[PDB]
């Protein structure tokens, strides 16, 4: 009986931003789904495949952590449906969705006092994402009808955009921590599910 | 935004002999495990840097044992305790607290010898420097121990700045001296008015500072 | 064997673009948090940005925040730095270095540690187009011992010139100086051997420069004039 490293992904010191969001593997271990449900820490624990009551008796062929931060508000276009715009830039959800999605406020840590920076959310792409696609590139893109020859007028934007995340804000912009668990029972011997 | 600084900022080593470096910070770095997050890098010349200690004392992987680190609070030792012919180069101390983090200014260890004197020269404008309206002038200083020397270009007691710059060579392998020189540009339109134009160099080795002079229209 | 390469050098007019790549391998890419730190032209170190085990951002320099960005690739073993809104002063090396301890294995997860470093590469800004060298001599003074002769590289741009003397043959007695840097980007050096006084009015000494860009190998005849 040898645990799986949840801890390794829940007490990070550090989270990735939501358009370069951090895809994890986990395979070969006896996951415990217990802590992660009874915890008096989160303030949103959803389940749409499986209801939380019932994952100490499924096996998985394989299982993906993604973790990222997001704004305390859009917090409500993570999942299947319910379309907007970072669903719709940054990631989109499949719509046959088999996971969990956990988050929770980290107003003290992931916030600055005078301003911070190491945040940034995509803005202004050609099309609408596909499911779980990942565009880390940048490259200046073009508002309208004008070559873009490198440079930034009323025809080419940058398209990251900044955000503040000041600690005195209301609840509804303080960061929330956000980790999707994304379950896979491909074809494969079983080998990580609970005891 | 913590600043560190080092002492002593520029120390001759002979082969043989400990030596010892301090690095001082503004903030003391014992965090709540009780580890000082200082680290000591070392840098050969020519070559990309390499680490030599990391988390305070605890001695880095594939380097000898004649290295210690020693210290705490905000004030820290480095101790070679038998410096050889392969120790020289520059050294940094780097910290990992507080983000961003930061590096020293850097402590240029080098093989000391008997001091030197530097011997002096100096270079007018030619007459391709006559129908081109810049004009140059050079002071040369070569064969000199220690590092440490400096020069004044002046122009009948009117020094000038700003516009001389200087650059300064590597050790020579052999007898372990230094060479400088000192370049003064200017126009056509001051060169030919102003009549003698000097050099002049201080140094430890001179019981006093050495001016060389030259007079136009020979 | 670990291997750390870097690419994306080459120059760049200010005010634009650059995406530097710097690749890994020979370790498990996702247990070690990698840093860019940048290296003035003969000057120290300086600490720039850096990225953790799980692609997230630890803050980038007080001088530099507000353009430069840092992404991570665990899929394809990769670290990209974008960079924009350059100036004259973002001009040095840029090497890619690894931490030590890989996470969880001992408070805090760790962020020291720069061990291996790849050869950085050689990013350099200016608005100058290339322009040939200018040679000058320096006569000897004409004053006791040995005399010092030279010839000096003026306007050039961009490095590296090389300058031999006597064609290639002598050696035991030359200098020459680091390429310093002017005021309108067109770089400067010098070159000065010290001969015998006594063999300075009879004997021949010639310096000759080569620059490769500019394709030329001019000769020089440097002889005391009076
Ligand atoms: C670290 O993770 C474990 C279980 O995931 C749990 O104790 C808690 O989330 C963290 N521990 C703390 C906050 O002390």
């Amino acid at each position: 009986t040898n645990l799986c490293p949840f801890g390794e992904v829940f007490n990070a010191t550090r989270f990735a931003s939501v358009y370069a969001w951090n895809r994890k593997r986990i395979s070969n271990c006896v996951a415990d789904y217990s802590v992660l449900y009874n915890s008096a820490s989160f303030s949103t624990f959803k389940c749409y495949g499986v209801s939380p009551t019932k994952l100490n008796d499924l096996c998985f062929t394989n299982v993906y952590a993604d973790s990222f931060v997001i704004r305390g508000d859009e917090v409500r276009q993570i999942a299947p449906g319910q379309t907007g715009k970072i669903a719709d830039y940054n990631y989109k959800l499949p719509d046959d969705f088999t996971g969990c999605v956990i988050a929770w406020n980290s107003n003290n840590l992931d916030s600055k006092v005078g301003g911070n920076y190491n945040y940034l959310y995509r803005l202004f792409r050609k099309s609408n994402l596909k499911p779980f696609e990942r565009d880390i590139s940048t490259e200046i893109y073009q508002a309208g009808s004008t070559p873009c020859n490198g440079v930034e007028g009323f025809n080419c934007y940058f398209p990251l955009q900044s955000y503040g995340f000041q600690p005195t804000n209301g609840v509804g912009y303080q960061p929330y921590r956000v980790v999707v668990l994304s379950f896979e029972l491909l074809h494969a011997p079983a080998t990580v599910c609970g005891p | 935004d913590i600043v560190m600084t080092q002492s002593p900022l520029s120390l001759p080593v002979t082969p043989g002999e400990p030596a010892s470096i301090s690095c001082r910070s503004s903030q003391s770095l014992l965090h709540s495990n009780g580890y000082n997050y200082l680290d000591w890098y070392l840098q050969k010349p020519g070559q990309s840097p390499q680490l030599l200690i990391y988390l305070g004392s605890n001695r880095a992987s594939g380097v000898p044992d004649r290295f210690s680190g020693s210290g705490s609070g905000t004030d820290f030792t480095l101790k070679i305790s038998r410096v050889e012919a392969e120790d020289v180069g520059v050294y940094y101390c780097m910290q990992a607290l507080q983000t961003p983090f930061t590096f020293g200014p850097g402590t240029k260890v080098d093989i000391k010898r008997t001091v030197a004197a530097p011997s002096v020269f100096i270079f007018p404008p030619s007459d391709e420097q006559l129908k081109s309206g810049t004009a140059s002038v050079v002071c040369l200083l070569n064969n000199f121990y220690p590092r440490e020397a400096k020069v004044q270009w002046k122009v009948d007691n009117a020094l000038q700045s700003g516009n001389s710059q200087e650059s300064v060579t590597e050790q020579d392998s052999k007898d372990s001296t230094y060479s400088l020189s000192s370049t003064l540009t200017l126009s056509k339109a001051d060169y030919e008015k102003h009549k003698v134009y000097a050099c002049e160099v201080t140094h430890q080795g001179l019981s006093s500072p050495v001016t060389k002079s030259f007079n136009r229209g020979e | 064997q670990v291997q750390l390469l870097e690419s994306g050098g080459g120059l760049v007019q200010p005010g634009r673009s650059l995406r530097l790549s710097c690749a890994a391998s020979g370790f498990t890419f996702d247990d070690y948090a990698m840093h860019w730190v940048r290296q003035a032209p003969g000057k120290g170190l300086e600490w720039v940005s850096g990225v953790s085990w799980n692609s997230g951002t630890i803050g980038y320099a007080d001088s530099v925040k507000g353009r430069f960005t840092i992404s991570r690739d665990n899929a394809k073993n990769s670290l990209y730095l974008h960079m924009r809104s350059l100036r004259a002063e973002d001009t040095a090396l840029y090497y890619c270095a690894k931490a030590v301890e890989m996470v969880r294995g001992l408070g805090a997860d760790p962020e020291y540690g720069m061990d291996v470093w790849g050869q950085g590469t050689t990013v350099t800004v200016s608005s100058a187009s290339t322009k040939g060298p200018s040679v000058f001599p320096l006569a000897p003074s004409s004053k006791g011992g040995t005399a010092a002769l030279g010839c000096l590289v003026k306007d050039y741009f961009p490095e590296p010139v090389t300058v031999s003397w006597n064609s290639g043959a002598l050696t035991s007695g030359v200098h020459t100086f680091p390429a310093v840097l002017q005021s309108s980007g067109l770089y400067s050096l010098s070159s000065v051997v010290t001969v015998p006084s006594s063999s300075l009015g009879t004997q021949t000494y010639i310096c000759n420069v080569n620059h490769k860009p500019s394709n030329t190998k001019v000769d020089k005849k440097v002889e005391p004039k009076s």
